[PDB]
RNA sequence: GGGAACUGAUGAAG
RNA sequence: UUGAGAAGCUCAGACGAGUAGGCAGGCGUGGAGGUUUGUGACGAAGCCUUGGGCGUGAGCCUGGGUCGAACAGCCUCUAGU
RNA sequence: CUGCCGAAGUUUCCGGAUAGCAGAAACUCAGAUCAGUUUUAUGAGUAUGUAAAAUGAGAGUUUCUAGUGGGCCAUUUUUGGUAAGCAGAACUGGCGAUGCGGGAUGAACCGAACGUGAGGUUAAGGUGCCGGAAUGUACGCUC
RNA sequence: CUCUAACCUGGGUAGGUCAGCAUCAGUUUUCGGGGGCGGAAAAAGAAUAAGGGAAGGUGGCUGUUUAUAGCCCUUGUUGUAAUACGUCCACUGGGGACUGAGGACUGCGGCUUCGUGCCAAGGAUGCUGACAUAAUGGU
């Protein structure tokens, strides 16, 4: 599973330095200590402070507001290749920005095969507008007059009776 | 001496006989009631669902 | 020993107790706590001799 | 006690089921080319001071009494004290007639002689 | 007095834990498995071997 | 849940490698499996996907004495029959006991023509497989290599339908007339409240 | 002969083993329907054999048992792992035991 | 003699606002 | 244009 | 409470692969002194055994058959062990 | 026959040595006497060595005495190198003395170092059959 | 007189092996039950008052704003909410499995009932059943 994770951090206090700046990070992590492991991996590339540097203070989860509500969420996701350069931008339509980046990563896993520190995700934003949904598929779940049969039906204690339906 | 290793979590004789505090324990106080109030600050939760 | 009991079970709470607290004041005036840190650690060994 | 053993079948030399020459009496292997020395699995096994039976339960028949070799009739009487834990094994040189002698005194002492039927048809 | 407590017990001898390990054991508890720092885990790997 | 002295696997429908594991591990449990209707199998890829993969089995024989070398058999029969041989330790005594409790042939012969046809479900064709996906029947295939037996079983295969379709409608009319002695007898109206 | 049959029917597996290891100490039995390891704690603790019929007529009869009872669960498929007085022969497998339902306890 | 590891500490909010980044 | 038990003749037995 | 072969008895922990090598305790064979008020023509030693028993083991004790004059346990000495 | 301890396989000079590793007694000290270890401090141009904190553990002296100066690999620097390998110097380990689960069988791979057994629980690796264990659950891929 | 003792007369009474079942002790495994304590004093949600907005636009008339469907957002309220998740109970019902080493009392303890004694407390005892032209055990 997964759990989004509010962190925040500073620095120790100097006295060329009293007060240190504080940062915000909204990340994925399936518990605590990768939350707060991962945090300073980004932190370390954009700000310079390193983890013999600076303190962890604040550690809390965001459960989702309206998690009966379906959304579209459009995903910002830094990708480290093999020469190490993709920005990505990625839509996803489900409940939970908790469910959204399980189906990103499984995804992402698939056809970029992309391992868990091989990703750094940007920024996930709950996109909302019809006409700024710029994928052909995730549009035509979203049309009022949708409609399919089932897939994948099948509908232990081998050797059935009769054959099965399969309808 | 100590022939067998007894075990003072599954027997409730050696227990007593270790920690002569087994007789008064209370381990579930009620110590809330109906009247828990909310403690939510606004500018936390500002900071909470920014982004 | 009993009276060294006492005083050591309701302290363990008495200090449970204000980490309860101490956070529910923070976390409702939009200030931040830091915790009283790790001072023991419990180490068990995964690989062995070879 | 229950007796008990921790082995049973007894410990055969390596090659002494094929081989006529080399007798069944147990040697420990002598080179290191050996795949017994070096205990590969498969192999026969050893005798180890682990399978050490009971240092209480040692010696004991299957019944509990402990063997004696009595070839006369003055070496069942020491057994007067000791009848619940030693059994009057008569050896074996003893003629068909001073073995009838034992079995008649070894009866009154209450001692058990394991061998007593040998030689000795009654009638 | 902790270093004259702690000399005082023996390395606590565990059993493996009930219901295994993760799956693959030695890499950082980080990326799965389970090794270095578990900080509130380690609560929750001594509640299987004991 | 079943522990038959005796099943009948009717075999339209099934997959080859997976109706084989299937029985292998049954004939080990001790069953008599008979899988009747061997010539109907499918296999999972076109249909030359298996046909080279048996031509290439036609290649290879022994260099010495060639009429010592493998028995490329063409039979639907023993296409499956191969499919059960390797899946079981039949090198042992435990596996060439197992072989013959399975009797593998194809059409339906009269002594099982009468008998129960029991399928499995987690070997189908119509379930393990995609829609619209290739798939070769091997009674259908290992004619091309070989089985001149096709024509006849085809015509054989027929003629049992209708026979066992007269058989049915007998069968049907059979209990239509309990179907009214059902509800007739009063007692399963008012007492249905078993469940019944 | 439906006025009997107070056992249930069950097949004798195999023996405990790993690939290249087998423990002939202790059996494997598939139980009819029973197909869940949570379904298999019911059949814990009965006593079941092995019944089977020898040439030598010994005491009036030709039928000789073997005992034993059931330990443990084994796997996820509703199998169990027995363990009998005498412990089974290794040319028993696939065979047919009886797990009678005693001790019961439902 | 170790110098020894930090204790708590509040650290107030009023004047440095927690920013939020991106990676 | 290049590479490098085998076949006979009897034979018991479900 | 007797469990003083103080070379005995008893309580508790840890440990256990092993090459060259080092140390220790024992098993068995032929003869010698002492000992068993020692065994033996009612069958000694040997030998054979789909018999039983002990010891971790080298080995020992024994039932049955065979056989026909000698032989063993214990403490020491000795080696053509 | 069984049990206990148990190496080096490289030097340093000149086959002989000394040291080392393993050992036997005597005799030291319960201490800061140590420690294939980590801190803090001083310096030194993240690394370098030096001293008094953490952590563990009882340390030390000689005397007299066997075996041992083979190598096979794996580790990273590394200069000389080129069609292409490679050649060589140094560090670290294994194996030599080591059986056992996997890796289909294999010494150089993954786990793990061993008295005799019972019961549990795992590592590596696996759960369609051979083969003990999910034809499990989830999502995406592939003709 | 005491004692032992043959006979006649009477009553009660194994060790050997193998099966059970019970209350226990140790190790262990698998189902639950109850309640505290934590987070946004979980988020939801429900019910009920405001305001806002619109749609994948409903009734109405392609276009519109709850009407003859409703939806979303903000706040109030039912709230002094439930659940879930993470824990904790010296909280409790069961089910299976292997073990029974040791051998008067010494001790730590708890219940008592004030004499004591009893007890799951320094390692198992008890209640029965099969068997000697034998059940197990071997080779």
């Amino acid at each position: 599973a997964l759990k989004e994770y509010q962190v925040v951090g500073r620095k120790v206090p100097t006295e060329h330095e009293p007060v240190p700046k504080l940062f915000r990070m909204r990340l994925f992590a399936p518990n605590e200590s990768v939350a707060k492991s991962r945090y300073w991996y980004f932190l370390k590339m954009i700000n310079k402070v390193k983890k013999a540097t600076g303190e962890i203070v604040a550690i809390n989860e965001i459960s989702e507001p309206k998690p009966l509500k379906a959304k579209v969420f459009g995903i910002w996701i830094r990708y480290d290749s093999r020469s190490g350069t993709h920005n990505m931008y990625k839509e996803f339509r489900d409940t939970t920005r908790v469910g959204a980046v399980e189906a990103m990563y499984a995804d992402m896993a698939a056809r970029h095969r992309a391992r868990f520190r091989s990703i750094r995700i940007l920024k996930v934003v709950e996109v909302e507008k019809k006409e700024d949904v710029r994928r052909n598929y995730v549009k035509q779940l979203l049309n009022p007059h949708l409609k399919f049969p089932l897939p994948h039906r099948r509908t232990k204690k081998v050797f059935a009776p009769h054959r099965p339906s399969t309808f | 001496a100590h022939v067998q290793k007894k075990n003072p979590l599954k027997n409730k004789a050696v227990l007593s006989r270790l920690n002569p505090y087994a007789k008064a324990y209370k381990a579930n106080v009620k110590i809330n009631s109906e009247k828990t109030p909310k403690a939510a600050g606004e500018k936390f939760l500002s900071v909470l669902h920014e982004n | 020993i009993a009276k060294r009991a006492e005083a050591y079970e309701a302290e363990y709470r008495a200090a449970e107790r204000e980490q309860i607290e101490l956070a529910r004041k923070a976390r409702a005036e939009g200030n931040y706590f830091v915790p009283h840190e790790p001072k023991l650690i419990f180490v068990v060994r995964i690989r062995g001799i070879n | 006690v229950n007796i008990i053993k921790k082995r049973t079948k007894p410990f055969k030399r390596h090659q002494s089921d094929r081989f006529k020459r080399v007798g069944e009496s147990w040697r420990k292997p002598r080179g290191i080319d050996s795949c017994v020395r070096r205990r590969f699995r498969g192999t026969i096994s050893m005798p180890k001071i682990g399978y050490g039976n009971n240092k209480k339960t040692r010696y004991c028949m299957p019944n509990g009494l402990k063997a004696f070799l009595v070839r006369n009739v003055s070496d069942v009487e020491l057994l007067l004290m000791h009848n619940k834990t030693y059994a009057a094994e008569i050896a074996g040189n003893v003629s068909a007639r001073k073995r009838v002698e034992i079995v008649e005194k070894a009866r009154a002492l209450g001692v058990k002689v394991t061998n007593a039927g040998a030689k000795v048809r009654s009638q | 007095n902790f270093k004259q407590a702690a000399n005082f017990l023996w390395p606590f001898k565990l059993s493996s834990p009930l219901g295994g390990w993760r799956e693959r054991k030695f890499k950082h508890f980080i990326e799965g498995g389970d090794a270095g720092k578990r900080d509130e885990h380690i609560n929750g790997l001594v509640q299987k071997m004991l | 849940s079943e522990f038959q002295k005796v099943v009948v696997i009717d075999a339209k429908g099934h997959l080859l490698g997976r109706l084989a594991s299937v029985v292998a591990k049954q004939l080990l449990g001790g069953q008599k499996v008979v899988v009747v209707r061997c010539e109907e199998l499918n296999i999972s890829g076109h249909f030359f996907r298996n046909k080279l993969k048996y031509l290439a089995y036609l290649r290879k024989a022994c260099r010495y004495n060639p009429s010592r070398g493998a028995f490329h058999f063409r039979a639907p029969s023993r296409i499956f029959q191969k499919a059960v041989r390797g899946m079981l330790p039949h090198k042992t005594a435990r596996g060439q006991a197992a072989l013959e409790h399975l009797q593998a042939v194809e059409g339906i012969p009269p002594p099982f023509d009468k008998q129960k046809r029991v399928v499995v479900p987690a070997a189908l064709r119509v379930l393990r497989l995609k829609p619209g996906r290739k798939y070769c029947t091997v009674g259908r295939l290992s004619s091309e290599v070989g089985w001149k037996y096709n024509d006849i079983v085809a015509k054989l295969e027929e003629r049992r339908k209708v026979k066992s379709a007269a058989f049915y409608q007998a069968k049907l009319a059979k209990q239509k007339k309990i179907a009214s002695a059902k509800e007739a007898s009063p007692v399963n109206q008012k007492l249905s409240q078993f469940g019944y | 002969a439906q006025g009997h049959r107070l056992y249930v029917k069950a097949k004798h597996l195999s023996f405990q083993r790993s690939k290249h290891v087998i423990h002939p100490g202790t059996s494997i039995v598939k139980i009819e329907g029973c197909d869940s390891k949570e379904e298999a704690q019911f059949y814990l603790g009965k006593r079941v054999c092995y019944v089977y019929k020898s040439s030598k007529a010994v005491r009036g009869s030709k039928i000789r048992v073997i005992w034993g009872t059931i330990a443990r669960p084994h796997g996820n498929s509703g199998a169990v792992r027995a363990r009998f007085v005498h412990n089974l022969p290794a040319k028993t497998f696939g065979s047919s035991l009886r797990v009678m339902l005693y001790p019961s306890n439902i | 003699q170790p110098a020894p590891p930090a204790k708590a500490h509040f650290v107030s909010t009023e004047n440095n606002e927690p920013v939020t980044l991106h990676p």
